[PDB]
């Protein structure tokens, strides 16, 4: 219990550090697609509103 | 609060702050976004002129609305004087 | 308080709980402690008897103190 | 303590609890792990027998070590005899 309860929190901070450093590099590089795909989709919604 | 939590927030801030400076780069460089951004920006200029037209059209509507009423006192005045004859 | 702190306290409790069960083993097995512990325990039995003696000695002390008054009043009568 | 934080912890717990039940599945099914797990488990059995041997070897040591004294006091009574017989 209290052994993992701590680590679980710590772990998530890791998993997060893992995942986001990965993608943010890709994003910087022009891969990963989520970063040019979604801002499109919300910009196009914003357009559709206007 | 805790030293742990305070760290996380330090991280999310760095993470989030990148993501923002990321979208700033994307939207200001990548062409497909940059058009849809100008297309909105242009369509703001027109939807702005459409306001000025709606502003004047509201005004002449007003000006007409009173002229209709000052017309209305006139034909409602002389209905009273023929009705006294009849 | 925090998941971190809560862990520490879990640890100190395990650590501390050992150290206690440690001293319990030491004091009940190791001879040099075990004597000094009986030496105290014996010297409690004597310092207990020394109380009973002090109890009676107080009792008669109080017995004689009022007998001593029983005199001092009687002299103050004839004067 | 916030409703937000409490949610996160609910999430991490679900996430973490999977990851554990994940490793439990992997380690009990996937062969490459399952060998290295038996290799350790077997090497525990041997390192356990190596203890019993070290136990007796200590014990057969401890027992010839007082017998180094029994032969120490017997060759001592002989020494005081060069004092007396010389």
């Amino acid at each position: 219990d209290p052994i993992r309860s701590f680590c679980g929190k710590l772990r998530s901070l890791a998993s997060t550090l893992d995942c986001e450093t990965a993608r943010l590099q890709r994003a910087l590089d022009g891969e990963e697609s989520d970063f040019e795909d979604y801002p499109m989709r919300i910009l196009y919604d914003l357009h559709s509103e206007v | 609060s805790s030293d742990l939590e305070q760290l996380c927030s330090h991280v999310n801030e760095k993470i989030g702050n990148i993501k923002k400076t990321l979208s700033l780069r994307n939207c200001g460089q990548e062409p497909t976004l940059k058009t849809v951004l100008n297309k909105i920006g242009d369509e703001i200029i027109v939807i702005n002129e459409l306001l000025n037209k709606l502003e004047l059209e509201i005004q002449y509507q007003e000006q007409t609305n009173n002229s209709l009423k000052e017309l209305c006192e006139s034909l409602e005045e002389d209905y009273k004087d023929i009705e006294h004859l009849k």
